RNA sequence: AUUAAACCUUGUACCUUUUGCAUAAUGAACUAACUAGAAAACUUCUAACUAAAAGAAUUACAGCUAGAAACCCCGAAACCAAAC
RNA sequence: AACGAGCUUGGUGAUAGCUGGUUACCCAAAAAUGAAUUUAAGUUCAAUUUUAAACUUGCUAAAAAAACAAUCAAAAAGUAAGUUUAGAUUAUAGCCAAAAGAGGACAGCUCUUCUGGAACGGAAAAAACCUUUAAUAGUGAAUAAUUAACA
């Protein structure tokens, strides 16, 4: 089947977008060595929050007022 | 067999066990049943702790 | 027969009350009405998002008709109006043509002028002051 | 716009030129609307009644001033 | 006590007001609905 | 479907009749009466299931044990067949193994 | 079973004011459990609709169908109980306002077949209802003239509105 | 249901906003039971909310008629003559207050 | 949707079933009534008392007691006994 | 009044790895590979999946260096999951496209391995190809694939 004209234009535009993405990824701000350890502190704190949530699972408090509140269903006007 | 204001007991236990663990213990207060629940086994520590108070 | 449904009459009524306007046995028989109603409800749901696309295609037909009276194709009319920084959706443009014919001529002339200005800019290369309407306001 | 002239914003007119005043006539909700997704085993009961809030406004006055 | 004081204010305890303890019971699933009917889990 | 064309007669319950008023009395006969009688002894019912509960197969076998020798021929035959049906169901059928 | 056509003959209206138009009389007569099909009986009932009673008692007499005599009898009972017990001045001042046949209670029997087989036979009955209204037969329907046909088309166009817009 | 139901055009009662805005809600009537669990929520509404609502809307005549009842009922009368009744059975004060405000608007 | 019942636009009956596809293949003329998930060894949840629990016999190196929570329907060709 | 062995009652609610059926709403997560079996119209286990609980590192990536585009994997970084314990099934026939072997160091055809899909939009046809993060009301808007080719 013949390749449509509009189809060729569409893919050519997509090729240009991806080709430019090569350019912007060719200029690393920091080298490999300079990266090591720069974000260690933030990562460690994030994991600690994850651990705290996992080990905080436990049942909930129970109150006499909640259970005694059921008696209010029979409230009336004198 | 807790009696009175159970909430005061929870606060006292929380302070007592925090330094040993290094964190506030996870606890449940069952007001209807009058019980206090603590994660982990601290039977020996709490028994002596309750003994000192004279309960 | 310890327990039997004493309110099945109203359960049938719920299905049947949505079938009276139908024709044939489907408007009165539950086994047949129920199948008919489900399709009626499904089509009603698949048509709430088709009147928003047909009503737009209606507008494009009428805007194409409106601009053609003044000599402009639909693409030229809409694109130039935007290029002048005036934003009017396709629903009011149809209202303007039908009920405000004189105003639409102003829009048609304005859209035409920008089209001419755009042609002049491409034809005339270099640093030349763009058309009066070609000037674009900037918001910061 | 008027009978003999119109003013077009780029994209909005200045506040001084145009003041449009309206009133909140009434606040209501929409009539029940039926949503039934196209799916196998459609059934008559897998249907939800969407209802939305609505307000009605009257455009009381459109006034213009000579500040062109 | 303070908890006992609340009961005094509340309405009289009767056979109507009876409630099971929270979460004591469970819903008994029967086979009459789509999720639990048709092939009925088999 | 079809529904009644008239309202059924009103049903009136006397909640202060002798049976309802005194319902429950002597349920604590044991603990408050020096455990002379267990409360199960106050139940009125079939001899083979006073103070006892079980599933139908157990209920079938228990009915036979108490009154197996005082039952009519047809009733006893049906009970025997009822036991054999239940036995093959509870011991050879079901979703779980 | 539900005999309501019999009761409607007993409705009593309130006296009229001195200048009110004279209310036309209505009569309600029928015969039940006729040994005839309701489908066959309809053709006879449909024929007479919208006719006088001396114009419907003539067409019936020369019809070969069995129901023609049956209908004729209940068109003569109606013509007599109208003059005696409903205060109709003139026998020849009536017209068949309504007339239809309804299903009756039937009997179920066995129609035999040829290989030890059979089928279920129903011995069919029906009812037949007639209303007579005092007054000459309403004039017949007048076909729409060409001008009337044209007018509707213009009226249809005049109602046109601009759709799906302000 | 669109083809299966009636329709109309946008309309007002008497050109409500052309001159002076007139409140359309005309009357609300609520029947309650002294001793009934279902009407408990509505009893709270009468204790506190009803007085505030009456003053806020002074064109709505409010009738409260406590009677031995099984279902509390609110009947809303508008100026055009339309009636509307909604069942309030076992609804809390929060639900009734929100529900009544819809009727007034 | 519409001023308008029909014209205009959109739209390959249902269930079961096949692969997660049917223009297939099964089943349904329609109405009313009837017509198919049932058990507590282990687990979870809720309480009573607690080195003990259980109203006799049971279990226990935090247990024990009680409560709630579970496992369908229809259908052969046949086989045996005894009458007819 | 249908005898390869009568008919009636009872055993008997015979049994059926087979066919058919199995009745309210709502929210959520969710796969036909390996092994044995008078086994291949079945069942059991592994693997997968799931509900809960415990506590801590997990996924992508993973430089050098091995054993030779993979098997393995360290500091990092992007990010939130992974392991263990208790309970529980159904499932165990795929369908089509596109890649790579391997059968006659062939194509095909039959297998085997990896990848992807299951529109209301598009491609005369149109579950499988291409565009598409869930579902909601609005008479708003910008867009994707594509709407054949002008050699
Ligand atoms: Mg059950
Ligand atoms: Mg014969
Ligand atoms: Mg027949
Ligand atoms: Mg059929
Ligand atoms: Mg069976
Ligand atoms: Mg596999
Ligand atoms: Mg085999
Ligand atoms: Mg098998």
């Amino acid at each position: 089947r013949t390749v449509s004209f509009q189809a060729k234009e569409s893919m050519i535009r997509r090729l240009e977008v991806e080709a430019e993405n090569h350019y912007w990824l060719s200029m690393p701000y920091m080298t490999a060595e300079q990266e090591c350890g720069h974000a260690a502190e933030r990562r460690a704190q994030a994991f600690e929050a994850i651990k705290a949530a996992a080990t905080s699972k436990f049942p909930k408090h129970r109150y006499i007022a909640d259970q005694l509140d059921h008696l209010n269903i029979s409230k009336k006007w004198s | 067999k807790v009696e009175g204001d159970i909430w005061a007991l929870q606060k006292d236990v929380e302070e007592f066990l925090s330094p040993l663990l290094g964190k506030t213990p996870i606890t449940q207060v069952n007001e209807v049943t009058g019980t206090l629940r603590i994660k982990g086994y601290f039977d020996e520590q709490l028994k002596a702790w309750l003994l000192e108070k004279g309960f | 027969l310890r327990n039997r449904l004493t309110d099945r009459y109203w359960r049938v009524q719920e299905v049947l009350k949505h079938a009276q306007h139908f024709r044939g046995r489907k408007n009165r028989c539950y086994r047949l009405a129920v199948r008919a109603v489900t399709r009626a409800f499904v089509k009603c749901t698949k048509a709430r998002r088709l009147k928003k696309r047909n009503l737009r295609t209606l507008w494009i037909n009428r805007i194409t008709a409106a601009s053609q009276e003044h000599g402009l194709k639909y693409p030229a009319f809409i694109v130039n109006l935007i290029k002048c920084q005036v934003e009017l959706n396709r629903k009011v443009l149809v209202d303007l043509a039908i009920y405000e014919p004189k105003t639409f001529k102003s829009l048609a002339a304005l859209a035409k002028r920008r089209q001419q200005e755009g042609f002049a800019a491409a034809l005339g290369d270099g640093k030349e002051p763009e058309g009066i309407f070609s000037r674009v306001v900037q918001y910061h | 716009g008027a009978d003999n002239f119109t003013l077009l914003g780029k994209p909005l007119l200045r506040k001084e030129l145009v003041r449009v005043e309206a009133t909140v006539i009434e606040k209501t909700e929409s009539w029940p609307k039926i949503n039934m997704k196209f799916r196998k085993r459609k059934n008559f009961r897998k249907k939800k009644i969407i209802v939305n809030p609505q307000t009605i406004l009257r455009i009381n006055t459109i006034e213009i001033a000579p500040r062109l | 006590g303070t908890s006992l004081d609340l009961l005094r204010s509340l309405p009289r305890v009767s056979l109507a007001n009876l409630k099971p303890s929270p979460n004591s019971r469970k819903r008994e699933r029967r086979p009459r609905d789509r999720r639990r009917g048709r092939k009925c889990g088999r | 479907a079809f529904v009644r064309l008239t309202l059924p007669p009103p049903k009136v319950v006397d909640r202060w009749n002798e049976k309802r008023a005194l319902f429950g009395v002597y349920d604590n006969i044991g603990i408050l009466g020096n455990f002379e009688k267990h409360p199960k002894e106050l139940i009125k019912g079939p001899v083979w299931l006073r103070g006892w509960r079980g599933n139908e197969l157990q209920r079938c076998v228990r009915k036979k044990k108490f009154v197996g020798n005082r039952m009519f021929i047809e009733d006893l035959h049906n009970l025997n067949k009822r036991i054999s049906y239940l036995y093959k169901h509870f011991n050879r059928h079901g979703k779980y193994r | 079973i539900s005999r309501k056509w019999e009761k409607k003959n007993k409705i009593v209206y309130p006296p009229q004011l001195p200048g009110e138009p004279r209310r036309p009389a209505e009569i309600y007569h029928c015969r039940r459990q006729i040994k005839y099909s309701k489908d066959k009986m309809w053709y006879l009932a449909k024929m007479i609709r919208g006719m006088s009673i001396d114009q419907a008692l003539a067409q019936l007499e020369f019809n070969d169908k069995k129901g023609a005599q049956i209908i004729k009898e209940v068109l003569l009972e109606a013509q007599d109980m109208a003059v005696r017990d409903h205060n109709v001045e003139f026998r020849s001042n009536l017209h068949i306002a309504e007339s239809t046949s309804g299903r009756g209670q039937c009997l179920k029997r066995i129609r035999y077949h040829g290989r030890g087989r059979f089928g279920i036979m129903e011995k069919v009955y029906c009812h037949y209802f007639v209303k007579l209204v005092e007054g000459p037969p309403p004039p017949p329907e007048v076909p729409k003239t060409a001008v009337d046909h044209a007018k509707d088309y213009i009226q249809q166009l005049r109602s046109r509105t601009i759709i799906h817009t302000l | 249901t669109g083809r299966g139901t009636s329709s109309r055009f946008l309309t007002s009662v008497l050109h409500n906003g052309l001159g002076r805005y007139v409140q359309q809600l005309q009357r609300l009537s609520l029947s309650l039971s002294r001793d009934a669990p279902s009407s408990r929520g509505a009893r709270e509404f009468v204790e506190r909310e009803v007085t505030d609502f009456a003053r806020r809307n002074p064109g709505v005549v409010v009738y409260v008629n406590p009677r031995p009842c099984a279902m509390p009922r609110i009947v809303a009368e508008y100026l055009n003559g339309a009636v509307r009744e909604e069942n309030v059975n076992s609804k809390s004060v929060e639900e009734i207050k929100s529900l009544v405000q819809k009727l007034a608007d």
